[PDB]
């Protein structure tokens, strides 16, 4: 019933984050206790035996096996190789019936997506990085899935739209900015969603005396902006084109593929998994030559 | 100097503490023991404000900003340049405001008046004490108080509001605003009625209680009466400050989510869940 | 104000209504327990 | 208390007189021709708003009550400017706004005529005219910026959404000096009515609430009221002139408010930057610092149109 | 053109001149009772000098 | 000790007493209902060995924190 | 240049070539705050001005089943994030509507 | 014990009694209706073994 | 006012009613402790 | 003691009882909010299992 | 109002009640101590 407070700005500005202490302990325990333990590494020699491996070309055979154990733990349950594979023939991309193993097709794309996130969007995920667990939480469906609805849905800021600014960078009115008050309402709706997705308030990213200011805002605002650019890449190039792959039970009413948003990783916390650092333990997923100076164990 | 009828009223008595020792006037002002303590706290607090301005970046009146300490200091007295000066000024303010209310009680007692004015002013002191004492104490740091600066405290109000994403949805804030707006309407209405009977159009007799009663009944559909409108004005003005004190003390100590999602209880009433 | 004669007659009904209410509530609880016990 | 009198024949020479004070009829609550028309026009405005709100939950009467404070009759889309919009996209809004505005003006006339009939000064209709002035700036400022989309939606929480977004769009309304003045008079109105209400109740034992008698024939209740404030704060009003202080503080609330709205988006588009220009903004240490590459990277776009298609990404 | 001058600043100083004019008016009205002041050094008016005492006529019933 | 009723009006004491006992009973029931261990409507059928118990301590990974970094 | 020269023999700070008795510090106002010079300086520290909006050439109506009944702009955050009653959720969009001859 | 109805007026008490019982009964029904275990309008036809139960201690 | 004649009889009812209530509550705690002890 | 001649016992009794009730509730809620003495959830733990603050 | 004889007899039961309360509190503390010591 006590309130925890974190100061995030200068004295007396009231740039502060408030947390109900009992609720936060509960949410935190419900992450730590289910947090999956990682198997330890190895370093064997030799050339690769694989028949139909297309992304994980660059890691040892032991690292590959350890990765597959992690993926099943993170998406399907600790032993559930049958979720993706014809267990009689791991190289298959089809069932014995000939029908495609769509989960394996998706998982191959999810590997490329995760390497793209960790490699190209280090300005967002830094050295925490993401793994399959960050979205999936041990389950096939992440949180925060969204589909086409109406034209003015603000979640399309994370897909095809660009531009949320409404404030004028000058004293006098000009033709440079003709933003409506309705557009300020739309940005305000978008920004409530981001605040809720992280379990923070507006002062985490702004000094609300001037929402346009970057100098007065905490550095987290710059990280947040890279999160928008990352989601546009993730949605447009990886999640949305999987439309022909899924069964129709996964698709929206418009027949579109499920798309991600801030809450999909963050799940209401200021960092995903309260900043648990798992990606450093799984070189298969880095998309980098080194993780925090630790070099990639190539082949 | 004295009003042409005043001298008759300047008797001893009605003091609370000092007896006859401070029971005197200085120009128009009554002194008394709480006059002495008032001027002490006013002078100390003002000079420490001027010192806070002097060690700050500018003398521009609008930009002066004596800020509270960082939250890390908790309920301790911080270093003076780090916000301990704000804490001393806050004690001086409480001393001044309390002394002012008690001095008003001595003046009312000396004139044979009821204590309505001291108690009405207590509604403002309650709201101030909630902002700088009670809510910071419940949050566990004096650093939650508002800064002393003509515009820098508006930056604080802005950022506190957005700590709850959409502060307009605070239900006690909606009531407090309604009291403030209704008070201002009621003040315009009462002020206009008294003036318009006492200042009728040129060449017209001075109006009567009956005329303002007739007109007021046409405005609201009931007659409030002469004492009733003053009870109403006091109720609205003081109720506004009391609901203001409630609306800020529930924000943080008791509610910590966005204010819009507080309304989830209304959407889930079982008649329509 | 009331007489003791009326208070006697009132209390008889009052206690009897209390008993009837307690009886019905006891059947209601045993039905509920039989359907879905809470311990 | 609890010794009420009750008067069977008519007081004014419980019950009420049927009669005349010259031109003024007494008895019924006065409407006249302007009052009747005001209620007709205003009723149609209320009906249009409510029927649009109820239609927006698909006529569901349970959702109409459950969702009521979120329901809106919403102004036209921005790209229409001042042109007539489609009926479902703000045409009903402008129609309700028109009838409401006529109804308000007819109510002002009704009040103005009644004051003159009762042979009273004109103070109340000019006080009401200050409130109507602020109201009308929610028409004139959208007109001056050139789009009915900028008008206030009819709805409990929706008009508060607009109030926040207006301050956001124009770069923090706290730095609008006429907003700041309007708040000073709003608070001052609460200060004055607290002080005055408490003062008159404090002398009510001495007949102080009979203010018109105390104005025309100063009693000891007036003298004690003046001396309390003179002894407290060094200056005083009179039993009459305290009502002038009251009148002006209420009136200046909405008058200075209306000027602040009319200036916004027409003369100043960012009030915080106007505050910086004119020296209102207190300095704080920088919370972040951008590199020159970030100054280009972190500029966004101004918000545009919503996507009118559902792209496939067939790849 | 004028950079520092702008219409919001012009409007605000117009309000200040009006407002101080209004405070002077109200303080004149505040002095229709109880003035001039008594003092040991003789009568005193303060500032602004008060408006005169005001006589009220009542509706004739004769 | 009966002289206590010469001091305090018996008719009024009963109303005060029942009011206190009613408030206290409701306060204790709602405190218990809000707890994990005694949320008896949902979990009353659990055996005493299966009912929740508070932790001997909470735990964390060294890089995790429940609160964001501040100052 | 952020500190004055130090005499290496005594360790004293030298200000304008002459020693100071004491440990010298550079004076600053509260927390190093500095008055903002003008709007141009404030804007020089910000990002560049936003790019012009992307506006569509022409408007294509969505299917009627994708058109919101509620035109309030913030409704998706202020109500629909928390409200998930089935009947109310159905009322959010217009129902299907077809010319009778196409049935 | 009927002498208690010389102290307290039956008119006052029987109104207060009916009021208290009605409020208490209604509070309990809505508390149960809001629970998972006893949301009987949706789930009343489930057998006792099928009805929800709150989470046990893991103890591990 | 209250008499000694009223007071001594009233004290009998209060004490007996109090002790009766405390006894019923004691059994309720016996039952609760048997179902789910708190120490 | 003659102290009951100074202060009305009929007042002191009520003031004392009210003071004790406030103090008793404060101490229970302080303890209930602690880690070590949150007895409703953790009362069945043994003294060597119960929480202790950092050394 | 009060008398010295009323003060005497009131003081008697007041001291008795205080001792009784302090006895019960002392047992409650020693039960609590035995369950979970605070030093
Ligand atoms: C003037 C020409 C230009 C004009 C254009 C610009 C200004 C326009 C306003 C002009 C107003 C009149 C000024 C004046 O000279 O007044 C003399 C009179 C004193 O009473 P009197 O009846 O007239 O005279 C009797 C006296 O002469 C003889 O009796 P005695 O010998 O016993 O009196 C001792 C004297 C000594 O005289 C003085 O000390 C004069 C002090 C004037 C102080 C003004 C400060 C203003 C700046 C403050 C900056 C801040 C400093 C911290 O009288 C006294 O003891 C003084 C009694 C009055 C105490 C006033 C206390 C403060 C009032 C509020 C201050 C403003 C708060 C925002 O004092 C007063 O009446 C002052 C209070 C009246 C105005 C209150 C207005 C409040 C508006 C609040 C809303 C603001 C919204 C934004
Ligand atoms: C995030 C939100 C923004 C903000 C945005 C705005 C906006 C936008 C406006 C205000 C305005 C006002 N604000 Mg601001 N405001 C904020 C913070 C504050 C704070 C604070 C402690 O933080 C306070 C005290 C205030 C106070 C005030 C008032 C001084 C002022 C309104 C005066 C008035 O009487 O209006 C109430 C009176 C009226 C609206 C007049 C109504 C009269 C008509 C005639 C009534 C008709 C009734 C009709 C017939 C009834 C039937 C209707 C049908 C049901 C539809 N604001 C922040 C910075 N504020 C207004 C102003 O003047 O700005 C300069 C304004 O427009
Ligand atoms: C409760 C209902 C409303 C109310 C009523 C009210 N106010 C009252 C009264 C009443 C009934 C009085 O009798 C009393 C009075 O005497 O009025 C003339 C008063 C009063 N209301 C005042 C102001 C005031 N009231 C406000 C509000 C309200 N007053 C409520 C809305 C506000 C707001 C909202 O901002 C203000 C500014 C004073 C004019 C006066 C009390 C005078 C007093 O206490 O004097 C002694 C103290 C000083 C002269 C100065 C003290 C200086 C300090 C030691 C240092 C500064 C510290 C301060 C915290 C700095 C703040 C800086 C700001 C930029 C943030
Ligand atoms: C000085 C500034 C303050 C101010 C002042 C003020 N307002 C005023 C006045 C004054 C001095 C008035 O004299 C005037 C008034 O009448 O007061 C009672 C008014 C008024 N201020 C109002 C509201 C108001 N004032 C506000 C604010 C303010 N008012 C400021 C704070 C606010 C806010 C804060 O938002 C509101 C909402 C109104 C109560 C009133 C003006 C009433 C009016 O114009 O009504 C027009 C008519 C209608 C709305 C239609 C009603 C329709 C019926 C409900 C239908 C019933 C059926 C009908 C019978 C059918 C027709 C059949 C026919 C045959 C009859
Ligand atoms: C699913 O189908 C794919 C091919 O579509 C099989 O993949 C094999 O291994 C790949 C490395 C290789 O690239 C690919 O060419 C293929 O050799 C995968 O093993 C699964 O196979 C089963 O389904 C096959 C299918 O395509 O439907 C089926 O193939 C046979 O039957 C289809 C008609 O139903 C006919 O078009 C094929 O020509 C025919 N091919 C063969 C080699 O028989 C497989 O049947 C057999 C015996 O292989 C299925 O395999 C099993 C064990 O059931
Ligand atoms: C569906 O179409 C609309 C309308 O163009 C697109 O909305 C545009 O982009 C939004 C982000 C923005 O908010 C909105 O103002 C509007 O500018 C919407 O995103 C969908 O886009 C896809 O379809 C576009 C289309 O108009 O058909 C298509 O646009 C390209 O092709 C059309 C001709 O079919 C031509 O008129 C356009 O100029 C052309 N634009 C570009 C930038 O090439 C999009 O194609 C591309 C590459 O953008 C479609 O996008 C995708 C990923 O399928
Ligand atoms: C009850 C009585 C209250 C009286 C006080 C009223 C207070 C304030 C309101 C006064 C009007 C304000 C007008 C503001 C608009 C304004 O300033 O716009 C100017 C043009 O100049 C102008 O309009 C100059 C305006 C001069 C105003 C003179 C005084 C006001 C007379 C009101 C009479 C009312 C009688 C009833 C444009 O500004 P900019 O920034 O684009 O210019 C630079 C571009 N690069
Ligand atoms: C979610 O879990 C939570 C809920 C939180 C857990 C907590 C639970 C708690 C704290 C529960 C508390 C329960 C309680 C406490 O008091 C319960 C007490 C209940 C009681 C007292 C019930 C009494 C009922 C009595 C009735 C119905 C009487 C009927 C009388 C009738 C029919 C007679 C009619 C005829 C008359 C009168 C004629 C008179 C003759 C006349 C006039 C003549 O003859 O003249
Ligand atoms: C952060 O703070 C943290 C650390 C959390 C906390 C801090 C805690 C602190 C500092 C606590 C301090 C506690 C304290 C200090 O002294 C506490 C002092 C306690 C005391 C004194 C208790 C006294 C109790 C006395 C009782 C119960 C008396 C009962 C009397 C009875 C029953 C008699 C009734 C009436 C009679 C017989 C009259 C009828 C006869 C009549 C009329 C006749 O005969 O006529
Ligand atoms: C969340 O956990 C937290 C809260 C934190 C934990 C802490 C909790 C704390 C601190 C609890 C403290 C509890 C407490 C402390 O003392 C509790 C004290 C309780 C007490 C005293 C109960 C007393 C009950 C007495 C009763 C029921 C009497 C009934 C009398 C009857 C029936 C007689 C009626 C007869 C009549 C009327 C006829 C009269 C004669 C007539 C008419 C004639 O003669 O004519
Ligand atoms: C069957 O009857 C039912 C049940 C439907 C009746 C019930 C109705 C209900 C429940 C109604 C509820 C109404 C509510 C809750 C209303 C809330 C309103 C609020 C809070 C409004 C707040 C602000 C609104 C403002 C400021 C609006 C201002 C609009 C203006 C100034 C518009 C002016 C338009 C003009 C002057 C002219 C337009 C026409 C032109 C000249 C442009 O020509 C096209
Ligand atoms: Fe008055």
């Amino acid at each position: 019933a006590a309130t925890d407070t974190v100061q995030v700005g200068y004295r007396g500005t009231a740039m502060e984050q408030n947390y109900d202490h009992g609720d936060l302990k509960t949410k935190f325990a419900q992450v730590k206790l289910p947090q999956s333990p990682p198997p330890a590494g190895e370093s064997p020699p030799g050339p690769l035996p694989w028949k139909n491996v297309q992304v994980l070309n660059d890691i040892s055979i032991a690292e590959f096996n350890r990765t597959m154990i992690a993926m099943s733990t993170w998406v399907a349950g600790t032993g559930n190789c049958a979720y993706c594979h014809n267990v009689a023939a791991f190289q298959d991309d089809t069932l014995p019936n000939g029908k495609p193993l769509y989960t394996k097709i998706v998982a191959r794309r999810m590997l490329q997506m995760t390497r793209n996130i960790n490699g190209n969007y280090s300005q967002h995920v830094k050295n925490t990085g993401v793994t399959c667990y960050t979205c999936h939480m041990g389950k096939p469906l992440p949180n925060g899935l969204w589909f086409y609805s109406s034209q003015t849905d603000y979640l399309r800021h994370y897909l095809d739209r660009d531009g949320a600014r409404v404030i004028t960078q000058g004293v006098a009115p000009s033709n440079a900015n003709r933003s409506s008050t309705k557009q300020a309402e739309w940005t305000y709706a978008l920004m409530i969603s981001q605040s809720r997705s992280l379990g923070v308030n507006c002062t985490y990213c702004h000094n609300t005396r001037q929402f346009a200011s970057w100098r007065e805002a905490p550095p987290a605002r710059v990280t947040a902006y890279h999160g928008i650019l990352m989601l546009r890449d993730v949605n447009q190039n990886y999640l949305a084109p999987l439309q022909p792959v899924y069964p129709a039970v996964r698709l929206g009413a418009m027949g579109d593929a499920p798309k991600a948003q801030c809450v999909t990783c963050h799940n209401g916390a200021y960092k995903p998994l309260y900043g648990a650092q798992m990606a450093k333990d799984f070189p298969a997923m880095w998309g980098r030559a080194d993780w925090n100076g630790v070099p990639f164990p190539g082949i | 100097a004295m009003l042409s009828f005043e001298k008759k009223y300047r008797v001893r008595g009605g003091t609370l503490i000092g007896g006859d020792l401070f029971d005197f006037w200085f120009g128009p002002f009554y002194v008394g023991f709480f006059g002495v303590t008032t001027i002490f706290f006013v002078t100390l607090g003002t000079l420490l404000c001027v010192w806070g301005a002097a060690m700050g970046p500018t003398w521009n009146l609008w930009q002066i900003n004596i800020a509270p300490p960082d939250l890390k200091y908790g309920l301790g007295l911080a270093p003076l340049r780090e916000g301990g000066l704000w804490q001393i000024i806050t004690l001086c303010a409480l001393g001044a405001f309390g002394s002012w209310a008690l001095r008003q009680a001595e003046i009312a007692r000396k004139l044979g008046m009821g204590m309505h004015i001291p108690w009405a002013y207590g509604g403002a002191i309650l709201a101030y004490t909630t902002l700088v004492v009670i809510r910071p104490f419940l949050l566990g740091a004096w650093g939650h108080g508002f800064p002393y600066g003509i515009f820098s405290h508006l930056d604080w109000v802005s950022n506190v509001g957005y700590q709850y994403l959409h502060f307009h949805y605070n239900p006690a804030h909606m009531i407090a605003v309604t009291f403030f707006f209704t008070n201002c309407l009621a003040l315009a209405m009462h002020g206009s009625l008294i003036l318009s009977v006492t200042n009728p159009p040129k060449g017209t007799p001075t109006g009567t209680s009956e005329q303002e009663n007739v007109f007021f009944r046409d405005l609201l559909g009931y007659s409030i009466g002469a004492i009733g409108i003053h009870r109403l004005g006091l109720f609205l003005a003081v109720g506004a400050a009391v609901w203001s004190a409630i609306c800020i003390v529930i924000s943080g100590p008791f509610w910590t989510q966005g204010w819009p999602e507080w309304w989830n209880w209304w959407l889930n009433l079982p008649i329509w869940k | 104000g009331m007489t003791e004669e009326e208070a006697r007659r009132f209390h008889g009904y009052m206690v009897t209504g209390t008993l009837g209410y307690v009886v019905v509530a006891s059947v209601a609880h045993f039905l509920a327990w039989s359907w879905r016990p809470w311990f | 208390t609890r010794v009420q009198v009750r008067t069977v024949p008519e007081p004014g020479i419980f019950s009420y007189l049927a009669g005349k004070f010259g031109d003024a009829q007494i008895g019924p609550i006065y409407l006249g021709w302007a009052g009747v028309l005001s209620l007709i026009f205003g009723f149609i405005a209320i009906e249009i708003i409510g029927l649009n709100m109820w239609a927006s939950v698909g006529w569901d009467p349970v959702e109409f009550i459950r969702q009521l404070p979120w329901l809106a009759l919403e102004p036209p889309p921005p790209q229409y400017g001042l042109r007539v919009p489609p009926l479902n996209q703000g045409g009903w809004y402008l129609m309700a706004g028109f009838f409401l505005t006529v109804s308000i003006i007819l109510w002002w006339i009704r009040i103005y005529r009644r004051a003159r009939a009762l042979q009273m000064g004109s103070h109340l209709p000019w006080a009401f005219a200050s409130a109507i002035f602020l109201y009308s700036t929610f028409f004139f400022q959208p007109l001056l910026v050139g789009s009915w989309s900028e008008m206030v939606p009819f709805g409990i929480f929706p008009h508060l959404d607009w109030t926040s977004a207006f301050s956001i769009r124009y770069g923090n309304l706290y730095y609008n000096p006429f907003h700041a003045l309007s708040i000073a008079f709003l608070y001052g109105s609460a200060v004055l009515f607290a002080m005055h209400g408490a003062t008159i109740l404090a002398v009510a034992r001495m007949g102080g609430e009979r203010e018109i008698e105390q104005i025309t024939d100063r009693g000891t209740a007036a003298e004690r009221s003046m001396l309390f404030w003179r002894w407290c704060m060094g200056f005083n009003a009179t039993m009459e002139s305290i009502h002038r202080w009251a009148w002006w503080f209420a009136v200046l609330t909405t008058f200075t408010g209306g000027i602040g709205i009319l200036l916004t988006g027409t003369v100043v588009d960012n009030w915080y930057l106007w505050g910086v220009k004119h020296g209102l903004v207190a300095p704080y240490p920088a919370q972040n610092q951008l590199t020159p590459e970030q100054q280009d990277l972190l500029r966004g776009r101004y918000q545009g149109t919503a996507p009118d298609s559902f792209p496939s990404y067939v790849v | 053109m004028m950079e520092y001058i702008d219409g919001a600043q012009i409007a605000l100083y117009a309000f200040w001149l009006f407002f101080f004019g209004l405070i002077i008016y109200l303080r004149r009205e505040d002095k229709r009772e109880g003035y001039p002041l008594e003092s040991p050094q003789g009568p005193r008016d303060g500032w602004p000098k008060g408006a005169p005492k005001k006589t009220y006529v009542h509706r004739d019933h004769g | 000790m009966h002289r206590i009723w010469l001091m305090y009006d018996p008719r009024r004491v009963m109303v005060a007493l029942v009011g206190f006992l009613a408030v206290l009973a409701l306060v204790i029931h709602f405190v218990l209902l809000s707890s994990q261990r005694y949320s008896w409507i949902e979990n009353g059928t659990l055996g005493a060995d299966q009912a929740p118990v508070g932790a001997s301590a909470p735990a964390a990974a060294a890089e995790m924190s429940p609160l964001p970094p501040g100052r | 240049p952020t500190a004055w020269p130090v005499d290496p023999t005594t360790g004293q700070t030298l200000i304008n070539g002459r020693p100071v008795v004491g440990r010298v510090f550079i004076m600053r106002k509260t927390d190093g705050t500095v008055k903002y010079p003008n709007v141009a300086d404030v804007v020089a520290h910000e990002a560049l001005a936003p790019l012009p909006p992307v506006v569509g050439s022409s408007y294509q109506q969505a299917p009627i089943t994708n058109q919101r009944r509620m035109r309030g702009i913030m409704i998706q955050s202020t109500l629909w994030d928390m409200d998930r009653k089935r009947s109310a959720t159905r009322q959010r969009y217009y129902p299907a509507s077809t010319p009778a001859n196409q049935l």
